[PDB]
């Protein structure tokens, strides 16, 4: 303040005053989004642009807030979307409330190393049970679509849900190998703006975002051959500047019919293949081309029966060699029949202005394209947001070989076990113990609040059946009843609750350690 | 909080010096001399900052008895020299093949920041990193830059 | 934080502001420079309403001069003493302290005690009062004519550097004529000044 | 004064210009009644009693139709759900093209029924519940209620029969002379088995007498004019062209080098007769008329007019495609005379000029063809617009028709049949659902209380009389237009006919549409830019 | 960027215009460089050598004075920690009158000794609870050290060479002829039985010569003039009128009912003889002099000068029971004839002039008397205003001596003494009250420190030597002023001696304010009106 009198500081009390009114903040707003029977939010841009979304990440990141503590939030949220998948909601809840159970205890007089050393020590404990509860399993097909299901039911309804689980299966079934992680970047998400929603469903080949240009061109052809290159069949210039000089209109006409000369050598060269390939009038043949083609390269083509696809995208090249199996050749040197691909259906769609290209009936396709139909845009993104976050949980289940069972009983179980631990540990550490186990029962609260049940006394409940038995009670969203989780088919994820953990430890370590927010900057107000 | 719209939060003192604007020149000499101790040794950038601080309060008791400024340097440098030969007789040598004297240094000096619970495996990175960045080419000369790292 | 005295007081050190005081009395010697010896001149001062002042006395040239500066305000308190006691040497006064001035000014930026300097003013100051004191020259019985020409003398000298040098023989048996006949308290405001234009 | 602080949290980080609104009053109300206001604004404009809107955008342009389409599109509003709603709508007209303002009344009529049942007490999860109930059931019983279909495709005494329903709606008086027309056209336009296309139609508005003047053309018209001094031919052939008709360069920076009096005086005299040469070779393969595409010179202008050669220039890209596919020929990237399979296939080509505007006529003898223009007459602009809009939307019901040859009676029968039905299935449905159904039950009455409140008398009464009508036997029984007095008439004898595809697609837009308005409980704006 | 909000609970309600201080740092610390910096501007200024100071207040005056007190009442300070020291000191001049500086060094002092203290780890407790033992301890051991005590009180030659060396710490150079002047007039209004006033001593401005010509007076003086022509007066009887010299009314609202001529030509006949018989009946009591504390008429002044009466007129209020009192006479609010025991006997009545200044002398030729009237002689009114203020110091301290005649040895070997005594004392003291005790001895040294600053030596030199004289036996050696080289002399055999009670309450007061302001924690202010 007496060096710079344009400068805000805040001490300690404020500081932490001003943290917990802002996590206390974020978690009341994001509340309403745990479970399938949440709310649904609408989110308008400064544009006039419509998004129904039921995200976390994206309702946080568009909700217009500008705050430092917010701004760490939504980053932290980003960094477990974009790195395990779902775990957004819940990661801001768990870490709101224990933010207010540390500052129940704060306020009262004590001290952050020793709420913090109780923290680190339940959250090793909840990490050793969980690694000591966690079942091991096959993963067949059954286990995959119940995942698919439980992670899809809180997106959209019932037969959106399934269609969808359903789609995500097969093409995960489709892109599956015998060994090796499973890449992605393959399975194209094509988004469609006609018919309905429910009409979803999963094409066994590749989907282009563009068709032929020659109107006198076959648009259904019953047997045709892949064709991927990138080389250039436009009128290219030399890379040094050059210049012609004829005489008189004699050498300007041979000047220019043999300036057009490079590309007919391909040209031809490309007839004679289709020539030795087919033959008689049987088969056909289609060129997918990166670059442009020239008009005259076009109307050759057209002339012979040929379906050239010009300007196409890069990561179209190494899903149609994983479909078809042709080869991706950039010059034309040892142009050998092998060096092709198989089809089986090559036909096109118009709606309206765009058009579509659709290749069906593959051999053994290894690179799906997933279908998306929606009357709006919206619906659109929703349902894509839906099928990305399907994926990555169906990619994190298999990629584990254990599965954890959903609804709140692995909450209750770890408060459990954390009650029975704090009498075991020395210090002033069983307050904090005491505060995680009381945090982590957050989980069943949100949950049975936004079903229409009591909190209380439905978490009495769920600890009384809970105590007496040995099995995972798990929560109800239809009765209120406490019923089994590990057997109906609620599921989770290991790693990501294990992530989501570590990433609220230490949230709530930073938190609980910063205590002067002083903001000694350029204000930037010459001219 | 940067002017650019980020988040700084560390624990260094030249990492929280370096975003305070000021406008005194004793304030500028400061954090001009912080960042050279920071660029010079790499630690010890608040220590020096405490004692420049303590000895320029405790002047002022002298300043006020009519006394030259001449006379409190030149004492000012014979404490100098004499803490320098003090801290070169009281010097105790150490080995520099042992890995877990070294381990030891480098936990009780990282033992401040926030890696308290995991120097475990800190030190150890560091001493593979120090180990691997010595690197001896022609002649008698072993350089260690931070270039490669 | 909240500041100690209020916002928008000047202060000063010792030595520039004795200096500053010393520059600041050394013009103010200026302008009562020239009128003094019996070839000097007059000064005129105009007010805000557009009236002139011609007067030969700095008494009344320091009065319209409204000087706003505090260490000058010393001349015109002693220059107002003068002439409230005897009413004479109004110029003479302020010369002699800006030669005093003047001749401390070096003594002072050396570096000496302003109590030695005043205890040395003090001491020469008595001295000299002494020494007018036993050279004072007086009579004590005289004729009864030669006091009526020590004080046409007295006159004559006394208005010797003013507007009326030419007359200064006129108007001596006059004043001497009406201090003589003024009673034996010498009542001031008995004698009546009129002024009739032509 | 005491000033009132704000909620700690993300009232205080709410930042200027955003707005929130968590509560069902500020949020699902204001929606409601958005719609509503919405849907009473095109209400008045429905039937074929409906008047026209005069819209003006901030073109200062003048918009004097009937569509609800154009209108919402030209409404520009800044709400959420009025958006939504505009989508919808678009949405549907793209899909079909013959159904806006009845999605509009019934989402406004089921949005202002869900308000008051949200009211009373009912949740959103049985009402959404509900209205699903209710649309299955009434898709399932659609079907069951088809009891016209057509025969033939091809007949013109048959085809303008169907149509001329869907255009008395927007041109109430003259319609026969339209309908007959747009059959006409689309017969003459109809290849075989089936596929039929909506871009061969063609719209040409040239300013003449009324709408008596009005002919089709059996061919293709462009506003151009003749470039040469041929004014008409009998038996032309058509050589297309895409490339200009000039000389042909490299693509390449190139210039001429001359030498001494040689070449420079041999220059000029080798292009002229190049030029020469392939005038005479381009002529001497039967062709009389030259469509090119590029711009023309000087001397091959001559050089055609001296060998009576028409010139043709166009820039429209697509107009060329459509000559060449009329006309059967194709284009030509370089100047190649034609041998004997690119040769034209036209009759008569003429250039005349109606209405003070001269126009190149391409008509063909032949009764069938590839595409067709129907030139339209008219005083004004905006009565030009919406023949136009309505030729087009008889264009879209006969391609519905070519697609479906499914009819079911319009008017208000169908609508209050399904009411009905939905009414009487219903009641045996226990739970909190059977109040949902009961009000999807009622939406479907704002159809013929429209209609009754723009005929011009009361619509308690018709609707009355339809539902004793519907109970006492009669099933094919609507309201009337031409009685003054409220009665019912026969559907089947007066010839009322609509789609059943595109009234089962508006339905269900419509219910998909209420479903997801219903769903949304909390609006999360910012400020606008 | 990113800006923070405030704290949610008393920072938002705080409301702008106010500001607070709940922590130590920007609370006691900004107190404490306050009272430093407040100290640090009047410490030049403290003991004989020190210079003078010009301060010009908004009125536009000019005040150049030298002690603490004016200089600390025309300041105009904004700030609490400086106004508490203000307010002691005001205290201190109210109570006794000479120790203000000292005060105010020995706050600043406490508070810079103490401040290291709070900042090492000694609490505010700890640090009061030592320096009231301290203080305490001080005040104890004070009656130890005084072996000297004013004899007489009513010599010439013993009063005059008390006062010395108070006058001399205010007018260095002229302090003998001051001193004897202020002794005269102290014995020439010195009563009996003690009891004396500070009213009793009235000072007169009259700008004249130098400062040796000023003179005492036994009496009064007045700047009026003489409103008859009576003016040298021998035998002069007093007669001291306190209602207005004129006809006396009635209070009430009357006039005067005539109707008759011989009323009209006889009232201002019987007027006029009415009042000269009640002159001449006043005249006849002997009275030569009267003075009037209101309006005078023009009838009863004719009449007053025609037997030869003279008439003081003057209305101050004060100043007629000043002269009154003097006199020996009382006042009548009536205008009757006074009785013998109560006229106003004089010696000399005369009106003279001094300096261009009409003045009425009241010179009586009693030695004793009641009051008398101090002229002052000189050029410049700063001048005459700080002669005035040291003749009332010399007049306080005097009163002081009258009311407790202890003596205690001047300079700076008292305050030697008492911190050896309190450092001695506190070395047998265990706890942690032994740093606060040797912290109190050590603001005693800042008394000899300004001394040596003040006269331009070595204060560590002249403290060592002061410390080696008082270890080796002497207790009553100062530091010498005559001698520009740092030595010591004797304070006794000088005649350097201070009042006792005077410093007992200036330390008093001193810790008092010490402790008032580590008393203080939290500072909560509001917005200037
Ligand atoms: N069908 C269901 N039965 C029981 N619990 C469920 C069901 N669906 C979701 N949940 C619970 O709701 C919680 C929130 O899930 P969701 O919002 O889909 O993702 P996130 O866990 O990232 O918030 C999960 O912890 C899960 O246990
Ligand atoms: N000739 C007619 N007789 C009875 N009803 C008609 C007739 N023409 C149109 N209608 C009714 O007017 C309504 C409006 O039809 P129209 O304006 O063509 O499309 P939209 O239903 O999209 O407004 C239709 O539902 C139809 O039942
Ligand atoms: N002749 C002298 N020699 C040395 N010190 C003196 C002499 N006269 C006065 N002092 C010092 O001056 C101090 C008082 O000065 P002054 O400011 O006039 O009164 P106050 O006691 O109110 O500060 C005393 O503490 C005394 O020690
Ligand atoms: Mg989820
Ligand atoms: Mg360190
Ligand atoms: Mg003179
Ligand atoms: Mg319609
Ligand atoms: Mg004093």
């Amino acid at each position: 303040k007496t060096l710079n009198p344009k400068a805000e500081v805040a001490r300690a009390q404020a500081a932490l005053a001003v943290n917990i009114s802002a996590a206390r903040g974020l978690q009341d707003v994001l509340r309403t989004n745990l479970g399938p029977k949440g709310t649904m939010k609408m989110l308008v841009s400064g544009a006039g642009d419509i998004k129904l979304t039921k995200d976390g990440n994206v309702l946080l990141h568009e909700m217009q807030i500008q705050h430092p503590t917010a701004s760490l939030i939504a980053k932290v949220a980003t960094a477990q979307d974009d790195i395990t998948g779902d775990g957004t909601t819940s990661n801001v809840l768990i870490i709101g409330e224990l933010l207010k159970q540390a500052d129940l205890y704060i306020s009262e007089g004590l001290h952050p190393r020793i709420i913090t050393e109780g923290f680190e020590a339940a959250k090793e404990k909840a990490l050793q049970f969980l690694e000591e509860v966690k079942v091991s399993r096959e993963m067949d097909r059954e286990t995959l679509i119940d995942v698919a299901r439980t992670s899809l039911r809180t997106k959209v309804h019932a037969e959106l849900a399934d269609v969808l689980t359903e789609a995500v299966v097969d093409s995960i079934l489709a892109i599956k190998k015998q060994d090796e992680p499973i890449d992605l970047f393959m399975i194209e998400i094509m988004e469609m703006k006609h018919k309905s929603e429910t009409d979803t469903s999963l094409i066994r080949g590749l989907v282009l975002d563009h068709g032929a240009r020659h109107p006198d061109m076959k648009k259904r052809v019953e047997d045709a051959y892949i064709l991927t290159c990138n080389v250039s069949l436009e009128y290219e210039k030399t890379e040094v500047n050059s210049g012609f000089f004829y005489k008189s209109a004699e050498e300007r006409e041979k000047l220019v019919k043999a300036e057009r000369k490079f590309i007919e050598d391909r040209v031809k060269k490309i007839i004679e293949l289709k020539r030795k390939v087919c033959g008689d009038s049987d088969k056909g043949f289609v060129v997918i081309n990166q670059k442009g083609i020239d008009p005259f390269s076009l109307d050759a083509l057209s002339k012979e029966g040929i379906v050239a696809l010009r300007r196409a995208k890069r990561r179209n090249m190494e899903r149609l060699t994983l479909a078809c199996g042709g080869v991706a050749l950039n010059s034309f040197d040892d142009l050998s029949p092998d060096c092709l691909g198989h089809a089986g259906l090559v036909y096109e769609y118009t709606l309206g202005e765009e058009k579509f290209t659709f290749i069906e009936k593959c051999n053994n396709p290894r690179s799906v394209t997933l279908l998306i139909k929606g009357p709006n845009k919206h619906t659109l993104t929703q349902i894509k947001d839906a099928v990305r976050d399907g994926l990555r949980a169906v990619k994190n289940a298999i990629d584990d070989g254990c599965v954890v069972p959903g609804a709140g009983a692995v909450e209750v179980a770890m408060a459990e076990a954390l009650i029975k631990h704090k009498p075991s540990v020395k210090g002033r550490a069983q307050l904090g113990v005491q505060a995680f186990a009381d945090a982590l029962l957050i989980i069943p609260k949100v949950l049975a609040q936004n079903s229409g049940f009591d909190l209380q006394e439905t978490l009495v409940k769920i600890q009384a059946e809970h105590s007496e038995s040995g099995q995972l009670v798990g929560v109800d969203l239809n009765t209120g009843e406490p019923m089994v989780a590990a057997e109906v088919g609620v599921w989770d994820n290991y790693c990501v609750k294990k992530q989501l953990l570590h990433s609220c430890t230490v949230i709530a370590t930073n938190i609980l350690l910063v205590d002067e927010i002083m903001r000694a900057g350029m204000s930037s107000l010459k001219g | 909080l940067d002017p650019m719209g980020g988040i700084v939060m560390t624990n260094d003192g030249n990492a929280i010096l370096r975003e305070i604007q000021v406008q005194h020149p004793a304030a500028k000499s400061m954090i001009e001399i912080s960042r050279t101790q920071d660029e010079e040794v790499g630690d010890g950038t608040t220590s020096v900052i405490i004692l420049a601080g303590e000895m320029l309060s405790v002047a002022e008791h002298f300043l006020e008895q009519q006394m030259h400024p001449t006379v409190v340097i030149s004492a000012y440098r014979k404490a100098l020299d004499d803490m320098i030969s003090t801290l070169k007789k009281i010097s105790i040598p150490v080995d520099i093949s042992d890995s877990d004297m070294m381990l030891n240094i480098i936990n009780s000096s990282i033992t401040t920041k926030a890696i308290s619970r995991w120097s475990s495996l800190a030190c150890n990175i560091a001493l593979d990193a120090v180990k691997m960045v010595q690197f001896e080419e022609n002649g008698r000369k072993e350089i260690d830059i931070k270039k490669y790292a | 934080p909240v500041i100690l005295l209020k916002e928008g007081t000047d202060s000063s050190q010792g030595i520039p502001q004795l200096v500053s005081n010393i520059s600041a009395c050394q013009v103010i010697a200026e302008a009562v420079r020239t009128t003094l010896g019996p070839r000097g001149m007059d000064k005129l001062i105009v007010d805000g309403r557009g009236k002139a002042t011609i007067s030969n006395d700095g008494a009344t040239i320091l009065k319209l001069l409204d000087v706003v500066h505090p260490a000058a305000k010393t001349l015109v308190d002693i220059a107002k003493s003068q002439d409230a006691e005897v009413g004479d040497g109004t110029t003479s006064v302020t010369l002699l302290a800006a030669e005093f001035l003047k001749q401390v000014k070096p003594y002072v930026e050396e570096g000496l005690h302003p109590q030695i300097i005043i205890r040395a003013f003090r001491t020469a100051t008595q001295l000299a009062v002494n020494k007018i004191k036993e050279i004072a020259v007086t009579v004590k019985k005289a004729d009864k004519v030669e006091q009526r020409k020590l004080l046409e003398k007295c006159a004559m000298t006394a208005l010797s550097s003013k507007l009326i040098s030419q007359q200064k023989a006129f108007f001596a048996k006059m004043v001497v004529d009406a201090v003589m006949m003024l009673d034996d308290l010498l009542q001031l405001k008995m004698i009546g000044i009129k002024k009739v234009q032509g | 004064a005491l000033h009132v602080p704000k909620a700690p949290g993300f009232a205080q980080m709410l930042k200027e210009g955003a707005k929130h609104f968590s509560g069902l009053e500020e949020a699902v109300y204001r929606n409601i009644q958005a719609c509503k206001e919405l849907a009473q604004t095109t209400r008045t404009a429905y039937g074929p009693n409906g008047m026209n809107k005069m819209v003006i955008n901030h073109l200062e342009k003048l918009f004097v139709t009937n569509d609800a389409a154009t209108i919402l599109r030209e409404l520009e509003v800044q709400h959420p759900a009025a958006k939504m709603i505009v989508m919808a709508s678009h949405m549907q007209e793209q899909e079909v093209g013959d159904g806006t303002n009845f999605v509009l009344v019934f989402a406004g009529a089921l949005l202002e029924l869900a308000e008051e049942l949200l009211r009373i007490g009912l949740s959103v999860s049985e009402v959404i519940e509900g209205y699903e109930i209710a649309c299955r059931k009434a898709h399932e019983i659609l079907p069951n209620l088809v009891c016209c279909s057509a025969k033939n495709l091809r007949d013109i005494d048959e085809v303008s029969s169907l149509l001329r329903t869907s255009i008395m709606s927007k041109q109430y008086g003259n319609e026969v002379f339209l309908a007959k027309l747009i059959a006409q056209a689309c017969v003459s336009i109809f290849p075989d088995s089936g596929h039929f296309n909506v871009d061969n139609i063609r719209v040409c508005k040239i300013l003449g007498s009324g709408i008596s003047s009005s002919s089709v053309l059996h061919g293709m018209v462009f506003k151009k004019e003749t470039e040469g001094d041929v004014t008409s031919v009998k038996d032309a052939k058509i050589a297309v062209y895409s490339c200009p008709f000039d000389g042909m360069i490299t693509e390449t920076k190139g210039t001429v080098l001359i030498k001494t009096a040689e070449e420079l005086m041999n220059f000029s005299k080798g292009e002229e007769n190049l030029m020469d040469a392939q005038v005479k070779a381009i002529a001497d393969t039967g062709a009389n008329v030259v469509v090119t595409g590029g711009k023309v010179a000087d001397m091959a202008l001559h050089y055609a007019n001296k060998y009576n050669i028409m010139l043709v220039r166009l820039n429209s890209k697509w107009d060329l495609r459509r000559l060449c596919k009329t006309v059967g020929a194709t284009a030509l990237p370089r100047l190649t005379p034609p041998v004997l399979e690119e040769m034209g296939h036209c009759d008569s080509v003429y250039l005349s000029e109606v209405g003070d505007t001269q126009v190149v006529v391409f008509k063909h003898e032949k009764e069938d063809g590839a595409i067709s223009t129907i030139v339209l007459r008219g005083s004004t602009d905006n009565l030009m617009d919406d023949i136009e809009r309505a030729v087009d939307d008889g264009v879209n019901t006969f391609k519905v028709l070519t697609r479906d040859k499914r009819l079911v009676p319009g008017g208000g029968a169908t609508e209050i049949e399904l009411a009905k039905q939905i009414t009487s299935y219903g009641e045996t449905c226990p739970g909190l659902e059977q109040y949902a159904i009961k009000k999807f039950a009622e939406a479907f009455e704002a159809i013929p209380r429209a209609l009754a409140e723009n005929s011009g008398v009361k619509a308690n009464e018709v609707i009355s009389k339809l539902y004793a009508v519907h109970q006492e036997g009669n099933k094919n029984v609507g309201l009337d237009i031409e009685a003054e007095v409220p009665a019912v008439k026969d559907m089947l004898e007066a010839g009322i006919l609509d789609t059943y595809l595109g009234k089962y697609w508006a339905i269900k837009l419509a219910t998909n549409a209420a479903v997801t308005v219903l769903r949304v409980d909390q609006i999360i704006m910012a400020k606008p830019a």
